[PDB]
RNA sequence: AUCCCAAACAUAUA
RNA sequence: CCUACUUCACAAAGCGCCUUCCCCCGUAAAUGAUAUCAUCUCAACUUAGAUACCCACACCCAAGAACAGGGUU
């Protein structure tokens, strides 16, 4: 029964894994998870976790490149609300859309 | 990067030293940054059962500075098994007692409450004042943030900012002060 | 060979002096090493990495738990980094 | 993220209707492609 | 006693504010409605649950289209705390036969013909 | 070079969009670690737990022995990995 | 021909980097002459 | 409009300010050629493509292996093609899709190796003092895949 | 404290917090959401 | 001596704190706000003399106490444990020995109660009872 | 009425 | 602890002897503010405020249930 009931935690605590070592690394590069995670999903850069983090390990300079694209978008978007009236929209924060 | 398999396994598990200046901060933001460092949970490489811990060496515990009345108001409890033994001590008075012991159960309280603690709590290194021993003043890598800033006060005040900041009402001609 | 590293290959001994003999072979001094990385100096479980240069310019660099064996394996790093056989060369093409 | 996808006009849930599920997600190596997943 | 409620019919006379914070159309009146579940049945009581039985709302977040007519807005008045309403806009006409293999539902409402994967 | 961030504490990584904007290109050269920042090489059973005790900074629990059971479970030859 | 025995990684990425494994000195900076903190000379 | 200096009349966050928007796409242009010209030559190595295949994302080499937890409708010793590539990356650039990459861009092959059956795994149920005790034997079936090759192409 | 902590007239009173309140909100919008489009 | 300076940007306001759009915009760290509003022997002024409102006169009056006990005006002594938002004065506060459960803990105050509609920027409001 | 009982933290863009 | 007294008499004992400590954080006194006098301070501000003990086979013993411990010059 526990072999069975393990499954869904062994899901849970991957994930829990993994969101921890992101934010180990995000926190190497001066940005905070949440920040992270929600701003690169503003660019539609549709990557889950567990490429996140391995390639928090295993290629450490490409994570530099997404943690780097992550701020520019939050700074883009903090722009945004700082604009008090109308704005042209930033260079990354443009949405591309699909049919 | 290529290097030989020995050797880099040896650079990813290498665990690193870090100082962390005590003054003036409150010990529970020195106990939240020396837990994370602790348990190595600023690796990426973290996980509970591959020991990734890296050691970490707090100075000048004995300028810690709690905040509002907590100096007066927080009280430790401790309790011999002997009856009557129950003693319980405020915080002043444990700071004249042991002014290592604050920070200590702070990180002590933060940490996993497993059988992984006392090596962690091994791996810390508290001493009350600047002095430090040189076989661990070598072994130092970096220096992380003081987390509060220290609001400094008039004196260090120099004459350009205090001329600078308006003046912002007229008191009569005639003052006692 | 595939996932086989080179001088798991490739047995040699003594690797500074190949090193030296195919710099100069390019006629290049010898190169000067130095202490990039330090961590834990006094200890039992030291991290140092030594960095191999060529006058102003690094070619490798190496970890290792002594200055000598680090100072070896950095020496095996720009062995490698020469004879373009490092860890990231093109795959094979089947 | 998604209450910002909805504000955009995309699916909360990527693995909703978007590129990502869709499209085929192989071909054969000469090119002719494959039955569709039965998703 | 806890009893079926009674909505007195004051709380569905949407006032002009209404119309112009939401997507307000008094005349000219959508047709469909898209509904989609967004609570349990399960702690509501039986005659909700026969409701959320009757409109096709078995699973949640699985989007269902029904009339406007006022019998299935007495129905839906009812279970109208466990179901997100959104009006079916069509841009574009309803489907014709030959493209009707190839229509799609976007989150706005708005059911589409232009899907090519 | 460009530092809203300050990318100085590793090295520098630059972002840019494709024409179009369907592709984001970021070009992230590995940062050689400079000479001048470099330095020149320089060239008995309780007491026994205790003395690896502060050697290594590990408490003293895990250098006592275990028992037959806890060391004919351990695996001999275990898979390897890569 | 492999045994039908539990398989525990999905994969068996042979090279598992191209970029440079992680060490705790990738992201930290370097300072001059390599001094140590608190250090004078 | 005008306050004096004080602790948090300001903003503690570094008010940073953006690039000319004109300027900025000067300068991507320039980027984006760089490492056009990188790739036209050949100067990068090995390369890793972060791919969705068929559940989920996998980041993939050349070489390497991946089991599917499915069943593929493919002989043994098929060559295939995964379409859906959102990372793509060597030594010193990587490229990231918004959320993929055109089927031109990148080229990910595969092969087929091994069709095989999970080891058997159990599902027990079990509940206190309601004879509740149910008990099953499931064996998924799996597909692994050796990835062979990623060739990357100049068109940007 | 007589038994049964969760009730008694010395009950303990739970506490409401924000993010209660707000998915509150959320709900309660969309039922106003909901009011119109049953308007017509 | 203290003057007027020219540019008061908003002339003729609610109080000396108004005339400067200040109202909600000092913590006790602005020790020189503090000091245009100090004795040479750390209490402060007659509010009559300065011209302050009740509310500006009273929260200038804490930031000033809760400045002298951080030890932010040491050359206005009136001739060691070190702190900071000590509420109360520490000879009147007694240990909490018996501190409630869950439900009904006593908690060690922090701040002033006169400084919530201060400026607020971390989304979690100031925490002033810990 | 055996022994207080989570360690902490007023502010880095929800 | 056994010198005497006392049951007893290589000793154990009491009804017989000798030793027993450490200022230990509690108080008020002044100057003085918002509230210019006035007021001990949930304002700042000067003061009445522990040791000691332990540490390197066999035969007897003031050490011992066994094992330990002191002695064998």
């Amino acid at each position: 029964v526990k072999c069975t009931k393990a499954r869904y935690l062994k899901k849970k605590n991957m994930r829990t894994l993994w969101i921890n070592r992101i934010t180990a690394a995000s926190q190497e590069h001066g940005l905070k998870y949440p920040a992270l995670i929600g701003n690169l999903v503003k660019c539609q850069v549709e990557l889950n976790r567990k490429v996140l983090a391995d390639l928090a390990i295993y290629e450490p300079k490409t994570f530099k490149s997404l943690a780097a694209l992550a701020s520019r978008r939050r700074h883009e978007g903090f722009a945004a609300a700082l604009g008090d009236g109308k704005e042209p929209e930033g260079i990354f924060s443009r949405v591309v859309q699909y049919h | 990067s290529s290097f030989s398999r020995a050797p880099q396994q040896w650079a990813t598990f290498a665990r690193i030293w870090y100082l962390l200046d005590g003054k003036m901060q409150p010990p529970g933001k020195l106990a939240a940054m020396a837990s994370i460092r602790l348990q190595g949970l600023h690796k990426p490489v973290y996980h509970a059962l591959s020991d990734c811990g890296d050691h970490v060496v707090i100075m000048n515990t004995r300028h810690i500075a709690f905040s509002g009345n907590k100096w007066e108001q927080k009280v430790y409890s401790s309790h011999t098994g002997y009856p009557g033994g129950f003693r319980q001590v405020t915080a002043a008075q444990l700071h004249l007692r042991d002014p290592v012991a604050i920070v200590k159960l702070a990180i002590y309280g933060m940490l996993p409450k497993n059988l992984h603690r006392r090596t962690m709590m091994e791996r810390l290194h508290l001493f009350p004042d600047e002095y430090i021993p040189e076989d661990i003043l070598k072994n130092l890598v970096e220096e992380l943030p003081q987390p509060r800033k220290i609001p400094k006060r008039l004196d260090e005040y120099t004459q350009e900012e205090i001329d600078a900041f308006p003046r912002l009402w007229t008191p009569p001609e005639d003052y006692r002060l | 060979m595939t996932g086989k590293e080179l001088f798991e290959m490739w047995k040699i001994i003594n690797p500074m002096g190949l090193l030296v003999e195919e710099l100069k072979k390019r006629n290049v001094s010898a190169p000067e090493s130095r202490l990039t990385r330090q961590s834990g100096g006094t200890t039992a479980l030291p991290l140092y990495f030594v960095g191999l240069y060529c006058d102003k310019k690094l070619i490798a660099e190496g970890p290792g738990e002594t200055v000598l064996v680090a100072e070896e394996e950095a020496a095996r790093v720009a062995l490698r980094k020469l004879y373009g056989f490092t860890e990231n060369r093109r795959p094979w093409n089947y | 993220g998604g209450q910002w996808r909805l504000q955009q006009g995309l699916a909360a849930n990527p693995s909703g209707y978007g590129p990502l599920t869709e499209l085929p997600d192989w071909s054969y190596a000469d090119g002719r492609p494959a039955p569709p997943m039965k998703g | 006693k806890f009893t079926r409620s009674r909505i007195p019919e004051k709380v569905f006379q949407a006032s002009p504010e209404d119309h112009e914070k939401y997507g307000g159309d008094p005349q000219n009146p959508h047709k469909l409605h898209i509904v989609t579940r967004i609570k349990s049945t399960r702690r509501r009581p039986y005659w909700e649950k026969d409701i959320i039985k009757m409109l096709g709302l078995e699973k949640a977040h699985t989007p269902q289209v029904h009339k406007n007519i006022p019998s299935v807005n007495a129905k839906l008045k009812v279970v109208k705390h466990l179901i997100r309403i959104k009006p079916l806009k069509l841009p574009q006409g309803l489907p014709a036969e030959e493209n009707m293999s190839n229509t799609c539902l976007k989150s706005t409402g708005e059911l589409v013909v232009q899907w090519h994967l | 070079t460009y530092s809203p961030l300050p990318d100085d504490y590793n090295c520098n990584v630059e972002l840019a969009l494709t024409s179009d904007g369907r592709t984001i290109v970021c070009y992230h050269p590995s940062v050689d670690i400079p000479y001048e920042h470099t330095k020149p090489i320089p060239r008995e059973e309780g007491p026994m737990i205790e003395q690896l005790s502060k050697m290594f900074f590990t408490t003293k629990h895990r250098w006592y022995p275990h028992g037959r059971y806890h060391r004919c479970r351990k695996n001999l030859n275990p898979p390897k990995d890569r | 021909g492999l045994d039908v025995i539990r398989i525990r990684k999905p994969f068996h990425t042979d090279n598992p980097s191209i970029q440079g494994q992680w060490h705790p000195f990738t992201n930290k900076p370097t300072t001059f002459r390599g001094l140590r903190p608190r250090e004078v000379q | 409009g005008y306050v004096p200096k004080t602790s948090l009349s300001s903003p503690p966050w570094p008010e940073v300010v953006l690039p000319d928007p004109v300027e900025e796409t000067r300068h991507h242009a320039e980027v984006v050629k760089k490492v056009n010209e990188m790739i036209v030559t050949g100067q990068y190595g090995r390369l890793f493509a972060v791919v969705h295949f068929a559940s989920r994302q996998w980041k993939v080499t050349s070489e390497d292996l991946i089991l599917i937890g499915n069943e593929l409708d493919l002989a043994c010793g098929e060559r295939i093609r995964l379409e859906k590539v959102l990372l793509v990356g060597a030594d010193n650039f990587t490229l990231l899709g918004k959320p993929l990459l055109g089927k031109d861009l990148v080229r990910v092959e595969a092969t087929v190796i091994e069709k095989t059956e999970s080891w058997p795994r159990i599902i027990m149920r079990f509940r206190k003092r309601k004879n509740f005790k149910k008990k099953r034997i499931v064996t998924t079936p799996q597909t692994v895949l050796r990835i062979n090759s990623i060739e990357i192409a100049p068109c940007l | 404290i007589p038994g049964r902590q969760w009730i008694g007239k010395h009950r303990r009173p739970r506490f409401v917090s924000l993010r209660a309140k707000q998915n509150m909100i959320r709900r309660l919008e969309i039922e106003a959401e909901n009011h119109y489009w049953l308007s017509m | 001596t203290p003057k007027e300076s020219p540019n008061p940007p908003n002339p003729s306001g609610q109080c000396p704190i108004c005339r400067w759009n200040l109202k909600h915009k000092y913590n006790y760290d602005d020790v020189l706000l503090l000091s245009q509003f100090i004795r040479p022997h750390g209490g402060m002024l007659p509010r009559k003399i300065t011209g302050l409102c009740q509310e500006e006169h009273r929260k200038i009056e804490e930031c000033v106490k809760m400045a002298h006990r951080a030890g932010l005006l040491p050359n206005h002594r009136p001739r060691q444990l070190n702190r900071y938002l000590t509420r109360w004065a520490p000879g009147s506060v007694k240990p909490i020995y018996k501190k409630g459960p869950r439900w009904n803990r006593v908690r060690m105050p922090v701040g002033s109660p006169l400084l919530r509609d201060n400026v607020c920027y971390s989304r979690t409001p100031w925490k002033l009872y810990h």
